[PDB]
């Protein structure tokens, strides 16, 4: 069966972003779509459910040379006294049967999180208690000893914007929307490219598809700094770098890995 | 007794028709959601690790309201928008316990996956039998502790105590409060909880380099404008907006110093203070925790300190601070 | 109406220090310059109040709870009792050589209780806008870590601005502190101009501090480090129940001691 | 659980018992003492029976003589095979308080 | 009686609103739907659809069955148990009970209804302290001399308060009760 097929009709034009960014994969042509998708009214219904054989009636009563309107009517069309009594155990048991298919801790070294990842003579002691002990005989000095005018305009320089411990562009709008779908499809395709990385994974078939993966990188990064030419070659202002360290960092791990396994071996 | 710090809860909300009786002062449904709101909230300020997410289920069907997410305002917008809710049908506990098995299956194994029902109308319409999910949940290992609410539901009963859970009633508004600040905290390891080391990655805020030069632009990841500066991944070198956050692409969990330091007072519970009512040779007027009075026969005493703090310093000190001003001397 | 509280980090040691070294500024100086900033911020407005705490190796003390010279008597108060209670403390002190480093944590943990009594106590008709304005003076101790980020948590969660004021040395602790509660950060360079700084920089409250330009905040370096080493590292192998960053996979953490499973 | 009744001394399996427990044995044992026949109603479904039994038992050991056997008559038997559970448990708990057999039979017909 | 009440709520929309509210099952003479019925009912209770057994108080399915925790939580009595009073074999055995031992038709026949009532109703205290409500629809219950030939232990807990709560009080009680007995010890 075309499942593929109907599940692509499916979200052909329900979902934008999706079919956008599968679409964009192959409009430079880079790799085949395969890899794709490979890695990645009520009463009526009651009723049918309900009465097993208002599903055989409907089955050989099936529309023909009828009405939907004729067969609604059908439904609702001491010796009745006991029927409706038996008609509703009989009704609740089908609904029934409907509803039933067929370790105290201990640790050593408590003193590491007191002193948590945070980094980093006896005379000394002595001199400075004795001396900070006879500092303060004399109090309420305020009157003039705290303040001088003289700093006090220092300071407020500093405060100034060009002073001391006081340091001190949306012009592009549409290009904004391109960074972001370039984005978008950096992120669909690292993803997997990323999603078994981490692990070792030291099997055959699981390592097959990281071979595939790492050299679906070089197909992409083939057509992305293309695109990036493009959009340089406009104003030479505001330099758009950060997609440049996601590619050259795969790159990277790609290479270094490589190297690892190579080492293992 | 061991905790798992890591967890990812699932508050399952039921939109029943029973909901819409206001049983409770404002209408039901309305009070559970801006309690839960608070819920939302303060879990995430006493667990940051941890993620959660919301099922709404009505009508016979589960609707994910929220995936699973790190950032608490997202889930809070959910709630404030599901305050309209129609409110309108019948809860299935297959469903939302299918939906909620589904999403959690893939979860790693390490951390504690969790799942309130907040349990409105008693009765469960569901396609198949209940007892056997009650399997493969206890396969699973996924915690499910139900919170009734003005009924003492059987099947809950048993699903809370076979899955290992806990099955509560709401006896008023106020011990609700009370029921789901409980929830909160993280819920002891048991025999069948296992633990794992899980990989961490811990970022740096960046900005630009100097004066503009060499500057890394970029607008978000998950209407975001260019941001000069930011926090950034170890591996992803993707650029994020706010912390802590689970990695788009390298799947890993992205978090700074400070909020791993916000868990460390579970695994250092403060012992509970003896209340002596009497002064007990307390000549010091002055509360030493508040340095005031103490108005009241009561008084509070550590095993080390051996300090005296008033009825708000200790209440505060177990409450909220979660530790012991002078013993920490 | 707002209630400040004065950290004041008066650490013997290193105050002495200065009285040795003969420098310009002194602890009598910064008392009277806390002085002045108390009286300041009181003087705003009536239903404003404040308390001042001051630190030391062995404990921390609060400093606070007619018109001889033509004064307002409540700031007269308020002036007697402090420079009385300051020199009372500093007058008498033991002395431990194996317990030198300042002592900031618990000061910060009476501060915080202090204003929940106070938050209890007053009105619930007048809503009251809290603040610490700490002001350290000394390098800060290793061990004190995680008292202090429990201290700080307990701050966000109750909504009181951590006003860090250090001086002489940049605590990256105290800066931390502060960032995650969102108060101001301010290293003053210049010790003998410290309160022009108070009254520009810090005395203005939360309500107005937002509407008004202040120096940009500082940034912060959000380190990670292995308990091995105690250098940074970017990634982190914590495990579920320690939650400790480690340095490298091992077979099992020792703080620990649980049976890892491989795989 | 050996409860010192007014009559003598009676084994009960279970921890603890309800004070309307108590009122049941004392009355119970009363009539058996008067060898009289008589009436008396307990609410418990289960409970009653264990309290019966127990009793029953005991005051056959003290007085052998004065009753031969016990014959305990319940509506139906899917509810008389309770009974014999229950009376299957009392015989273990009191055998096990011994600590060897004793000459005492027991049967449902 | 029950057949008369089950037709005239099938003909108002009572009927279907208990239907979506709870599962409903109904009693028959003929033994084998009867365990059928019983059959599925308790499989009813232990799935949260929960259900509502209709049953007659003379019917062998009263006295044989035994209602234990989750299982017939709430017991319903629906009227007074009464034996029609045109059976000819009452009538010797009544008016025998007149003339000899001296016991009145009518305290008789009120012992009758009460002592079968009791034995309808003592179901759901079976054992292990398993909570659960007995609510007896019918005024005359609400008598003294009804009260009274009652069963001490419940008539003791039956207090004038609760003694004739409408429909909706009794309810609200209902409710509150619960939750009261939801919480553990
Ligand atoms: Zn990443
Ligand atoms: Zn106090
Ligand atoms: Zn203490
Ligand atoms: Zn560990």
């Amino acid at each position: 069966a075309n499942k593929e097929l109907e599940e692509k009709n499916r979200m052909l034009q329900e979902d934008p972003v999706l079919f956008q960014l599968y679409k964009d994969l192959v409009v430079s042509q880079v790799i085949s779509a395969e890899e794709f998708w490979a890695n990645r009214s009520d009463i009526i219904e009651s009723i049918f459910r309900t009465y097993p054989a208002v599903k055989m009636k409907y089955a050989e009563n099936v529309p023909h040379n009828m009405t939907e309107k004729e067969f609604w009517t059908r439904f609702f069309q001491e010796n009745s006294n006991a029927a409706i009594i038996k008609r509703f155990n009989h009704h609740s048991a089908m609904v029934l049967a409907a509803g039933l298919r067929k370790i105290a801790l201990n640790l050593k070294k408590s003193d590491r999180y007191y002193h948590g990842p945070t980094p980093i003579t006896s005379q000394d002691i002595i001199n400075s208690f004795q001396s900070i002990r006879q500092e303060m005989e004399a109090y309420t000095p305020k009157l003039t000893q705290v303040l001088s005018s003289s700093a006090a305009s220092s300071t407020i320089t500093a405060l100034s914007p060009g002073g001391a411990l006081m340091q001190g562009q949306m012009v592009p709008n549409d290009i904004q929307s391109e960074l972001k779908h370039l984005y978008v499809a950096v992120g669909e395709l690292l993803r997997h490219f990323w999603s078994c990385f981490p692990v070792n994974t030291p099997f055959l078939e699981e390592k097959v598809v990281k071979m595939k993966s790492n050299l679906e990188r070089f197909q992409v990064t083939k057509l992305c700094p293309f695109q990036e030419k493009i959009r340089r070659q406009y104003l030479s202002t505001n330099l758009v770098s950060h997609i440049e360290e996601m590619l050259q960092t795969a790159y990277n791990k790609l290479h270094t890995w490589q190297s690892r396994r190579l080492m293992k071996k | 007794v061991r905790l798992g710090m890591m967890r990812h809860l699932y508050v399952v909300v039921d939109g029943s028709r029973t909901m819409e009786d206001q049983d409770l002062k404002p209408n039901r449904l309305t009070c559970t959601l801006k309690l839960l709101e608070y819920f939302v909230e303060e879990y995430f300020d006493q667990n940051p690790i941890s993620q959660i997410g919301i099922i709404v289920t009505k009508s016979k069907r589960a609707e994910k309201l929220t995936e699973l997410s790190g950032n608490p305002r997202k889930h809070i917008t959910s709630l404030k928008k599901a305050v309209d809710m129609t409110c309108h049908g019948e809860p299935s506990l297959y469903n939302s316990l299918s939906i909620a098995m589904q999403t959690l299956k893939h979860m790693p194994g390490h951390t504690s996956r969790e799942v309130l029902i907040i349990f409105s109308s008693l009765t469960t319409c569901d396609p198949s039998n209940i007892y056997d999910l009650i399997k493969t949940l206890k396969a699973a290992k996924i915690r499910v502790s139900v919170i009734g609410l003005s009924a003492e539901v059987r099947v809950c009963t048993v699903l809370a105590r076979e899955t290992g859970g806990t099955y509560h009633v709401i006896l008023d508004e106020s011990h609700y409060k009370e029921l789901l600040t409980h929830h909160v905290s993280p819920p002891p390891a048991s025999s069948s909880s296992e633990c794992s080391l899980i990989r961490m990655g811990f970022p740096q805020h960046t900005i630009a380099s100097l004066s503009d030069q060499d500057a890394k632009p970029s607008f978000s990841m998950a209407e975001p404008g260019l941001t000069l500066g930011g926090y950034f991944c170890p591996q992803c070198r993707a650029k994020y907006c706010e912390l802590p956050v689970e990695c788009k692409i390298c799947g890993l969990t992205l978090v700074s110093a400070p909020h791993l330091a916000r868990s460390y007072h579970h695994l250092f519970p403060l012992d509970a203070f003896q209340e002596i009512p009497l002064e007990e040779y307390n000549g010091e007027r002055f509360c030493y925790g508040c340095q005031g009075e103490l108005k009241d026969q009561h008084v509070y005493v550590c095993a080390v300190c051996q300090n005296v703090f008033c009825v708000d310093c200790d209440v505060f000190v177990h409450d909220s601070l979660h530790c012991c001003p002078g013993c920490i001397h | 109406l707002n209630l400040l509280v004065i950290v004041v980090d008066a650490n013997p040691i290193w105050w002495g220090k200065q009285a040795l070294k003969e420098s310009q500024f002194t602890l009598s100086k910064c008392i009277d310059a806390v002085m002045v900033l108390g009286n300041s911020h009181l003087f705003m407005n009536r239903s404003n109040k404040l308390a001042v705490i001051a630190s030391h190796i062995q404990e921390s003390r609060f400093l606070y709870p007619g018109s001889k010279d033509g004064k307002y008597e409540l700031l007269t108060s308020a002036n007697e009792v402090i420079v009385e209670e300051i020199k009372d403390l500093m007058t008498k002190s033991d002395i431990k050589g194996q317990h030198t480093e300042t002592l900031l944590a618990g000061s910060l943990a009476k501060a915080l209780c202090y204003i929940h009594r106070m938050n209890k106590e007053v009105k619930d008709n007048q809503e009251m806008k809290s603040r610490i304005l700490v002001i350290k003076a000394a390098e800060d101790s290793a061990l004190q870590y995680m008292n202090f980020m429990n201290v700080i948590f307990a701050a966000q969660k109750q909504n009181i601005l951590i006003d860090a004021c250090v001086l002489d040395s940049d605590s990256g602790l105290l800066q931390q502190a502060c960032d995650i509660t969102g108060g101001l950060y301010l290293k003053v360079p210049q010790m003998p101009s410290l309160l022009q700084y108070l009254l520009w920089v810090f005395l203005p409250d939360q309500d107005q501090r937002s509407q008004l330009i202040l120096p940009p905040p500082v940034h912060v370096d959000y380190r990670a480090a292995c308990f091995c080493h105690r250098n940074l590292i970017e990634i982190g192998y914590v495990c579920s129940v320690c939650l400790s960053i480690f340095c490298n996979f091992s077979p099992i953490c020792t703080t620990c001691e649980t049976a890892f499973k491989i795989s | 659980m050996k409860l010192n009744v007014d009559g003598l001394l009676v084994y009960f399996p279970y921890d603890y018992i309800y004070p309307e427990q108590f009122s049941y044995m004392r009355e119970l044992k009363r009539t058996l003492d008067a060898k009289g026949h008589g009436v008396l109603e307990m609410p418990s479904g289960t409970g009653k029976t264990v309290s019966l039994l127990a009793l029953i038992m005991a005051y056959q050991r003290a007085y052998p003589l004065e009753v031969t056997k016990l014959i305990y008559c319940s509506r139906t038997v899917p509810e008389i095979e309770k009974v014999i559970e229950e009376l299957r448990k009392l015989l273990n708990f009191y055998e096990k308080q011994e600590g060897e057999k004793l000459p005492f039979l027991g049967l449902a017909l | 009686y029950m057949e008369s009440t089950v037709a005239s709520w099938y003909e108002q929309g009572i009927l279907e609103n208990i239907q979506r509210n709870k599962l409903l099952f109904i009693e028959t003479q003929d033994g084998a739907e009867t365990s059928v019925a019983l059959e599925k009912y308790q499989e009813a209770c232990e799935n949260g659809r929960g259900a509502i057994l209709l049953s007659v108080a003379r019917g062998k399915v009263s006295e044989g069955i035994d209602f234990v925790h989750h299982y017939g939580r709430a017991v319903i009595m629906f009227g007074v148990p009464y034996v029609y009073t045109q059976s000819r074999i009452l009538k010797a055995r009544l008016e025998y009970l007149r003339d000899q031992f001296q016991i009145r038709e009518n305290d008789f026949l009120t012992f009758d209804a009460m002592r079968h009532a009791a034995q309808c109703v003592g179901r759901a205290i079976r054992g292990k302290t398993d909570y659960g409500l007995m609510v007896f629809a019918d005024k005359r219950f609400a008598r003294g001399d009804k009260r009274g030939k009652l069963p001490r232990w419940i008539q003791e807990h039956l207090t004038d308060a609760n003694l004739n709560l409408t429909v909706d009080e009794g309810v609200q009680v209902a409710k509150y009760f619960l939750r009261q007995m939801a919480q553990p010890f």
